[PDB]
């Protein structure tokens, strides 16, 4: 039975966007925390060889000098809204000669959330949603900020998020541990713990990435040592 | 003008039961000759030839796609193209540019290739067509051409007659005209065979 | 089950289930009320948060400085007529010099909301809209439906549980017209009260209040700026 | 060309020119100026001779889909209407001088002008073209209010006469035309029924 | 008279008995819903329609179903009421482009012709569904007279001396055959409207309802007009004391 | 060019000279001007040649359409709408000067059509740069309803002022007789114009042509 | 408003086959037969003009149409899809004459109408037409019959036959009829094949029969066919 | 075969198993909804179409309740079917007739008309998107020299000229009648062929009508213009039947 890709559910939901967070739950789990010492956002790489290049896999990348963005579900349609947020971020500073606000690039890739549909369409308009949910970690006038979104469109701002498979696990996990006045060093920490908690495999310096913003330092992807220095204190 | 800015010569003549046509061979840029070879007759089949003088490069640019036509229409239908047919089909593919048109005066020559009877026309450079029963010019030295083939011209000529004649025409209208001539050529064509010769000319 | 998956299909019995089924996206919604006195238009509306350590969802928008709007169901499609109805604000303001009146921006959301129910692969627009907006004929509160239906409402209330505020609005219309705005505010946010249980209750982290009026251009109020409201409600008990 | 139009109270009266001219060669002295519409509305053509049949043909054939489709009679205003919209919409692309004259069951006799522009205004009486300059006094001081159709009739014809005597562009023949409830009364003066003026001797 | 095996999910679809359901269905739409009557007299035309009210919330006068689509033209809608609006600004847009082009007011039953014809352009297409609404369009002029008609989800228009859509269609009909509306003037009229309404009302099923009045005639100079609180309130008046016999 | 038409009591005679010229040197001395409409409507051309060509082949295309759909001969308004509209669409920008006459069941008529899209229908027309000439002949010669024989010497007679009196016309003369049952496509009518006898033998004998390069080629 | 269907409608079964086309051919083959003849010295179209009431006016549709000057058409299967392919062919015809100011070719008019016909078998949101196409032709002065099938393919035939009983009236031919034949032995032999078949009264009003030698195509009168009817003439 | 079904065949106007068009004859059924019948019939000297006015409202304006339309001022129509398909077909006829005379500068002759309108209809019969319409045109006319002309077209794209049609209902059973009466060989005069027609439509449905329950149509030599009678007209050629 095929229906078209707008139609309701009679609970009120369109399919599609249902079937796309239904996508999210296998997708690689990811935590960002939110601190006045910056924002912090960790993914693991998920390996599934020897022979794969971890260095080749990147679910944080760089939106600008003071955003990050963490992906979670089918990374080639993140690749998309990634590039589509840098564009934006530079067509705002090519503009106004000053810099986006978090909460303004989020909003803007969340701008292609239902542009999807058969009739009535360009022809080279989107034929599903996108199959990702993303973090984004920032730091602007309003200081650190972090907000997730998903292919319903709707981002909200959070203190400290999990997205993936592992989800709700370590979402519990960060309540738990989360209060309004941690250091960044302690949100690097917990993210690390939380995240060996729920990978599979075990956690090493090659196995995962992590990226820090902070108010006097732009996007910071931790290197290897970096990334031993902090593990090393399990 | 835009006609003398490469200028040439091109002539057809009817015989008995043959025809011939005649070009100059310069190529130049205003004053100045570039080349002594330039090709301005084409074979468009056997026993059916055309010449195209005016601005070199659409001279070159309609005998080319000319061809692409003409190879079609010797596909899609199993066989040679008959010369009145050739002459629309140059009028049509002029006419399709008839405000922004190629800067060439056709000539066609050719013996219609289930008779043998001589067919000769000339064209506009919006394609409008022109059938004798004697000769036909284009060129920078059209006044001189038509001079000489209105003087030397006679009827019923045999094949070394006929180039006599359109030899004598070509050469002496060429000489007389500065942007035409470093030699001429002339394809006369029979039912069994086609002469093609390379005239003694001046080169001045 | 052959009449509910496109919006171009008639039931047998006069109906569109696709039209229903978006209507039903409304409700998905946390609760919004409206109200309006002589002078003051006010939204209130139920904030909703996914977890604890997760801010609570926008339920005000800004449009322009005489319209505001309170959303239930679908944000991209809110956002979407959100950028339609500032738009033409804009427009009538590059035009004509003066605010387009409230009633206008509405009849030109129920056009533009019309029209993709009735062609084929085209979905309603799932979202209910309460405008609040002030011009030369008063206070407004508008309603508008997934249906591309609206209403012109005395007060209203939309979303999940919304029936009770529906229920208590529907006692204390008389008060309305005669209330100051600091009453008028109360009465909204009693009304947004009864949408919940006896275990919960109003904070200044789940509430949005937005107000309009003849002395007040749309404003929206949020965490501590609410706080003057809700301190001054009386602790009804269960 | 010299086209003249005067409105009376059963309806209308047309009068035309037959010189049509490229320069000063006379390519048609025998033109038929006034075209019929309708039934009983026509109009009076000046300026590019190709334009004013062009539109008068595009009008003819709006106005016949019009009338079909309403099952009337067509108002006189409607035709003049749609020759207003064509003439000031290409204003920059005819060159067209139209007075739209005829009879009307809802408004009686009507007189209608199109200049240039591409404006519309009714008239009592309406004239146009090249020679039409040169009887704007006389149109002026015999005009009175109140003509019968003859008296129109021989008006036109006058001042007609007037024109081509004068204007180098117009000439040939008078066509007149008196519309009414009645019908269309086309007539031609030619020749010595063509009015004559006493010219200066001494 | 209820084939559905396929043969009733496009309007570019026949039915094996020669019939297009989806228009029907539309129709049926138009079926169940409130009550509108409209009936022309000798000085004009009156509007009558039963506007079921949802909600005490809702303000005086919200969910018109009566518009002006020119200034002497006047639509009364029944059914789908988006669809109606829609078809309001469609037959707005008509007669404005029809001033604009000819110079002068447009003829109803002219109007009525364009908007019927673009009515039936949805009734044969899969692309888009038929109006799951009729509307009837009055007016009034001394050149034309008083003029009513009504168009179906089909794309059908006819004239009228007296009409009636929704719900208690026939029985509001019966009740408006024993008018002499040929004789008695819009006047007159509004009174045996309201009453007509009242009469048809289902006060069981339906709860509280409000009576929306429509003039156009000699009385307003060819304006299509809003009836007075007064003459409104008079007619309903007439019409409950009426209810009593 | 010399082109004129007129109306007698069974039909329409059309004429035109046979000279076309390159600016002030002829290059035809026998170019044909009446034009193959449908077989009952013929068309003489002046101005632009090419646009002439094309525009006379192309309405007579849609016109054997248009015959070929409604079973019927084609009547001499429908040319003429065609071609006017056609001309009006481009302006002017299409020089086609052209006199249009046939036979219907309405009887005869005669068009001239300029190249704008302006038409006049008339008893006798002339076009072209020897029009002057040809309308003075008509304007001092013609009487209506004139007989077959007479109206071919009156045709001609205009179009030989033409032919004397412009340097643009020439050479021949073709007529053109149209009538309800007779089509006389006479080509041409009488050339009043010869090339003087060659005084001289200036023929060349072979060899006389010095020959640098020579290539048979035998074909079959 | 409106837009239109635009993948196929005609899609190849598991077997391999192109369904429409087969249902389509099915269409052609319940049609009125019509014969052709391809004679030495021209070519004979005929075909059951056989009404269905003496209130139809025969002399106002026809199923024999020229095309040009020199080629003719019938066909077999539904109306009003042939009267498309015939408005178009003539349009193809007057295209090439305009392109080449020379009538065209019998064999490129069938090529360019067959291309027609398959676009409506591969194109969105169309059937093929339910029509088979036999086209005579004057050309080079040879003679020409062609046919064409809702596929869009297309035959040189000397003789043939199509639309009901088509097979036994192809039968019929390959026996009673061979070259050699002058127009009006084709003719006999055409009426004759048509007779094998035309249930009831063959008259000059039941069949409709049109000719092309080399001074043209035309459709012959009522009163030839009677003429020809008469078992002689 | 023979009345088998394959796929969607049954549903857009594709072909079934046997070669038919289910949606076409679906049309075809789907004239006959509206209940009425329509007759035609050429005289020698004019053309009359007849059809019933089946008002069963006075809540009606009856002035606007008409099958009856004028393409030209010289060319008349009937249609027969569903209503808003029937007025759709006559505007586009309309347009047609005044594009024509736009173009080609002559009346359209009723064999183009109903030509044009027949080869229209044929696009609807072979895409998919759009359904035929549920309506039948009989179009009369006077032509320059074939004479008086009735033609008449269909939802399948056919179209023919004849002596006398019907559409509707009593379609078979008017074609038997009027088939009938044409063998007889009258003088089809004016009246003859009006009471021809009136009388067939009559007797198929007997009622011998009121003047108020049939409208005529009508087409002369001596007077082209399509004129529709009056009831009183209508009445006087009521009451000469009951007198014979």
């Amino acid at each position: 039975y095929d229906r078209g890709v707008n139609t309701f559910s009679p609970e009120g939901r369109l399919f599609q966007v249902e079937y796309a967070i239904e996508a999210i739950k296998l997708g690689s789990t990811a935590i960002g925390i939110q601190t006045s010492e910056g924002v912090c956002l960790a993914v693991e790489k998920r390996i599934t060889s020897p022979l794969m290049e971890p260095s080749s896999i990147e679910k944080i990348v760089e939106i600008d000098a003071h955003i990050g963005c963490a992906m979670s579900g089918l990374i080639a349609d993140a690749k998309t809204l990634i590039d589509k947020a840098r564009v934006e971020t530079q067509n705002h500073w090519f503009t106004y000669n000053e810099t986006m606000t978090v909460e303004s690039v989020t909003q803007a890739v969340s701008n292609l959330a239902l542009q999807f549909g058969e009739e009535d369409a360009d022809p080279g308009a989107m034929s599903r949603p996108f199959g990702v949910a993303l973090l984004f970690g920032g730091v602007d006038e309003k200081g650190p900020q972090l907000f997730h979104m998903d292919p319903s469109g709707t981002f909200v701002q959070c203190d400290a998020r999990a997205i993936g498979s592992a989800s709700e696990g370590a979402q519990s996990s960060l309540q738990e541990v989360y209060h309004k006045s941690m250091t960044l060093k302690e949100a690097i920490k917990s993210s690390l713990i939380i995240l060996k908690q729920v990978m599979e495999e075990k956690l090493n310096a090659t196995n995962i990435e992590l990226a820090t913003v902070q108010p006097g330092q732009n996007f910071h992807m931790f290197t290897k040592e970096e990334l031993e220095e902090v593990i090393k204190d399990i | 003008s835009i006609m003398s800015y490469n200028g040439g010569a091109v002539m057809a003549m009817k015989g008995k039961n043959c025809v011939a046509i005649a070009a100059d061979r310069r190529f130049g840029i205003q004053a100045q000759m570039v080349t002594t070879d330039f090709q301005k007759i084409f074979p468009m089949g056997d026993r059916l030839y055309i010449g195209l003088a005016g601005l070199a490069t659409d001279v070159q640019t309609v005998a080319q796609r000319l061809k692409f036509r003409l190879n079609l229409y010797e596909l899609k239908e199993g066989r040679q193209i008959k010369p009145y047919t050739l002459m629309s089909m140059v009028a049509n593919l002029l006419y399709e540019k008839r405000f922004g048109p190629y800067y060439t005066e056709p000539v066609i020559a050719g013996l219609d290739p289930k008779t043998f009877k001589p067919f000769i026309c000339s064209l506009d450079l919006i394609g409008c067509p022109m059938v004798t029963d004697d000769f036909v010019v284009s060129g920078t030295c059209a006044e001189q051409m038509y001079g000489m083939c209105e003087s030397l011209w006679e009827p019923n000529m045999d094949p070394d007659h006929l180039f006599e004649t359109i030899s004598q025409a070509m050469l002496n209208a060429v000489d007389r005209d500065a942007v035409s001539g470093m030699g001429v050529i002339v394809h006369i064509i029979e039912k069994d065979k086609i002469t093609t010769r390379t005239l003694k000319a001046r080169m001045d | 089950n052959q009449y509910d998956n496109d919006v171009t299909v008639w039931s047998p019995q006069g109906r569109i289930h696709q039209i229903e089924y978006a209507m039903e996206a409304v409700k998905q919604g946390s609760a919004t009320v409206g109200l309006k006195s002589k002078t003051h238009a006010v939204l209130v509306a139920l904030k909703r948060a996914q977890s604890e350590l997760a801010a609570h969802q926008k339920k005000i928008l800004h449009v322009d400085n005489h319209i505001g709007i309170s959303i239930a169901g679908l944000t991209a499609d809110a956002r979407l007529l959100c950028n339609f109805m500032r738009q033409e604000c804009l427009d009538s303001r590059f035009v004509f010099d003066r605010p387009l009146p409230v009633s206008r921006l509405v009849s030109l959301i129920g056009s533009k909301t019309q029209i993709p129910t009735q062609r084929y692969g085209r979905r309603p627009y799932g979202v209910g809209l309460l405008i609040a907006g002030y011009d030369d004929m008063g206070p407004h509160i508008f309603q508008t439906c997934p249906s591309a239906n609206y209403f012109d409402c005395r007060a209203m209330s939309i979303g999940a549980r919304s029936q009770s505020a529906r229920t208590y609005l529907e006692r204390h219309m008389s008060e309305f017209m005669e209330c100051n705005l600091n009453e008028l505010v109360k009465h909204g946010l009693r009304a947004l009260r009864e949408t919940l249980p006896a275990e919960q209750d109003l904070t200044t982290k789940n509430v949005s209040i937005g107000i309009v009026g003849k002395d007040l251009e749309f404003t929206i109020y949020d965490d501590d700026d609410v706080s003057p409201f809700l301190e001054g409600l009386e602790e009804r008990p269960q | 060309t010299t086209i003249m139009a005067v409105q009376f109270d059963g309806g209308v009266v047309l009068g035309a020119d037959s010189r049509t001219t490229t320069g000063s060669y006379i390519a048609n002295r025998v033109t038929d100026k006034l075209t019929p519409i309708h039934d009983r509305i026509f109009c009076c053509r000046s300026g590019s001779a190709a334009d004013t049949q062009a539109v008068a043909d595009a009008v003819t054939y709006q106005l016949g889909f019009h009338s079909i489709e309403l099952n009337e009679p067509p108002l006189v205003h409607t035709a003049a209407s749609l020759f207003k919209e064509m003439c000031y919409r290409y204003r920059e692309d005819l060159m067209a001088g139209i007075i739209i004259a005829g009879w009307d069951p809802q408004e009686g006799g009507q007189v209608y002008s199109v200049p240039m522009g591409g404006m519309m205004v009714r008239q009592s009486f309406a004239i146009g073209g090249s020679g039409s300059s040169y009887i704007y006094g006389y149109v002026d001081a015999t005009y009175r209010e109140g003509m019968t159709k003859e008296e129109c009739l021989q008006f036109t014809a006058n001042a007609l006469a007037l024109a081509m005597e004068r204007d180098g562009s117009s000439g040939g023949v008078i066509r007149l035309a008196a519309i009414a409830e009645s019908g269309v009364e086309r007539q031609v003066l030619l020749g010595d029924q063509i009015p004559k003026f006493a010219v200066a001797t001494l | 008279s209820s084939i559905g095996t396929g043969y009733d999910l496009s309007a570019s679809t026949f039915s094996p008995d020669g019939r297009v359901f989806q228009v029907e269905y539309a129709m049926k739409a138009v079926e169940n819903s409130s009550t509108a009557i409209g009936i022309r007299c000798k000085d004009g035309v009156v509007f009558g329609v039963e506007k079921l009210v949802l909600s005490k919330l809702y303000e005086e006068g919200s969910n018109k179903r009566l518009f002006n689509v020119d200034r002497h033209v006047g639509m009364a809608v029944a059914g789908l009421l988006a669809d109606a609006r829609s078809l309001a600004d469609i037959a707005r847009e008509e007669a404005s482009n029809f001033r604009s082009n000819f110079g002068y007011n447009i003829p109803l039953k002219h109007l009525a012709d364009r908007v019927a014809m673009y009515v039936h352009a949805y009734t044969l297409y899969s692309a888009v569904r038929p109006f799951g609404c009729s509307f009837m369009l009055g007016s009034y002029s001394v050149n034309d007279g008083a003029q009513l008609y009504m168009i179906d989800p089909s794309g059908v228009s006819y004239g009228y001396w007296g009409c009636a859509i929704g719900k208690a269609r026939q029985a509001a009909k019966t009740e408006i055959e024993k008018l002499q509306m040929k004789e008695m003037t819009c006047r007159d009229i509004v009174k045996e409207v309201a009453k007509i309404i009242y009469i048809v009302h289902d006060e069981v099923k339906d709860k509280a309802f409000e009576l929306e009045l429509s003039w156009v005639g000699e009385l307003t100079n060819g304006r299509h007009e809003i009836v007075p609180k007064d003459i409104r309130e008079e007619a309903e008046k007439y019409a409950k004391e009426s209810l009593k016999e | 060019t010399t082109i004129a038409g007129v109306v007698y009591k069974d039909g329409i005679v059309l004429g035109a000279d046979t000279r076309a010229t390159e600016g002030m040197v002829v290059a035809d001395k026998n170019c044909s001007k009446i034009h193959f409409i449908s077989p009952n409507i013929y068309c003489c051309g002046a101005g632009t040649a090419a646009d002439t060509d094309m525009t006379t082949q192309l309405i007579s295309s849609n016109l054997e359409l248009h015959s070929l759909s409604t079973g019927r001969l084609p009547r001499v308004v429908t040319a003429n709408r065609m071609l006017k509209q056609m001309l009006f669409r481009y302006q002017g920008y299409i020089g086609a000067a052209l006199v249009l006459g046939g036979v219907d069941v309405t009887g005869p008529h005669l068009y001239s059509i300029y190249p704008h899209g302006s038409t006049d229908k008339l008893p006798y027309v002339t076009m072209g740069s020897g029009s002057l000439a040809a309308m003075a002949v008509f304007e001092d010669k013609f009487r209506p309803d004139m007989e077959e024989e007479e109206a071919k010497n009156l045709v001609s007679e205009a179009i030989a002022a033409g032919i004397f009196n412009d340097l643009g016309s020439g050479s021949n003369i073709d007529l053109c007789v149209i009538s309800k049952n007779k089509l006389d496509f006479l080509r041409p009518y009488t050339v009043p114009n010869k090339k003087g006898t060659r005084l001289g033998r200036y023929r060349c004998e072979k060899g006389t042509t010095a020959v640098l390069t020579e290539k048979i080629t035998p074909l079959e | 408003a409106e837009r239109g269907y635009s993948f196929s409608l005609t899609t190849f079964s598991p077997s391999g086959k192109l369904v429409q086309i087969e249902y389509a051919l099915a269409a052609v083959a319940g049609g009125a037969p019509s014969v052709g003849i391809k004679a030495a010295n021209g070519v004979v179209l005929a075909t059951e003009k056989k009404q269905k009431s003496i209130l139809y006016d025969e002399r106002s549709v026809h199923k024999v149409e020229p095309i040009t000057k020199h080629i003719g058409l019938v066909y077999s299967g539904m109306g009003p899809d042939y009267r498309v392919l015939v408005h178009r062919a003539r349009k193809l015809a007057q295209q090439y004459y305009l392109v080449y100011q020379e009538p065209i070719p019998t064999a490129q008019l069938v090529q360019r109408v067959a291309s027609v016909m398959q676009e409506y078998t591969q194109s969105g949101g169309v059937r093929p037409f339910g029509v088979s196409l036999l086209i005579c032709g004057w050309n080079e002065g040879r003679p020409y019959l062609f046919q064409s099938d809702p596929s869009g393919a297309y035959f040189a035939w000397k003789a043939t036959a199509m639309g009901k009983n088509y097979v036994n009236g192809k039968t019929f031919l390959e026996k009673r009829y061979n070259e050699d034949l002058e127009l009006e032995d084709a003719i006999h032999t055409a009426i004759l094949t048509l007779k094998e078949s035309f249930e009831g009264q063959m008259t000059e009003d039941n069949i409709e029969v049109g000719i092309c030698n080399e001074a043209g195509f035309r459709r012959l009168t009522p009163t030839e066919v009677k003429d020809y009817l008469a078992a002689i003439a | 075969s023979r009345g088998s079904s394959a796929g969607f065949d049954r549903h857009i106007t594709i072909f079934s198993p046997e070669g038919r068009l289910y949606q076409v004859e679906y049309a075809f059924k789907a004239i006959n909804q509206g209940g009425l019948t329509s007759v035609a019939v050429r005289g020698k000297d004019c053309a009359v179409i007849v059809t019933q006015k089946k008002v069963p409202d006075k809540l009606l304006d009856s002035s606007t309740v008409t099958h009856l339309f004028k393409i030209t001022e010289n060319i008349g129509c009937v249609m027969t079917g569903m209503t808003a398909d029937s007025r759709s077909q006559v505007q586009r006829a309309r347009y047609e007739a005044a594009n024509w005379k736009y173009k080609y500068g002559y009346e359209i002759p009723v064999d183009m008309l109903c030509k044009r309108i027949a080869d229209i209809s044929q696009v609807y019969t072979q895409n998919a998107e759009m359904r035929p319409l549920g309506c039948c045109m009989i179009l009369i006319g006077i032509d320059e020299e074939q004479g008086p002309q009735v033609y008449k077209c269909d939802p399948a794209g056919y179209y023919c000229g004849f002596k006398a049609t019907a559409a509707g209902v009593k379609q078979t059973e008017s074609t038997s009648f009027l088939e009938k009466k044409v063998k007889k060989k009258f003088d089809w005069t004016f009246e003859q062929t009006v009471e021809t027609a009136i009388t067939c439509l009559s007797t198929v449905l007997s009622i011998d009508f009121k003047p108020s329950e049939i409208e005529v149509g009508v087409v002369t030599v001596e007077n082209p213009k399509f004129r529709i009678l009056t009831e009183a007209e209508i009445d006087a050629h009521l009451v000469a039947l009951a007198e014979r």
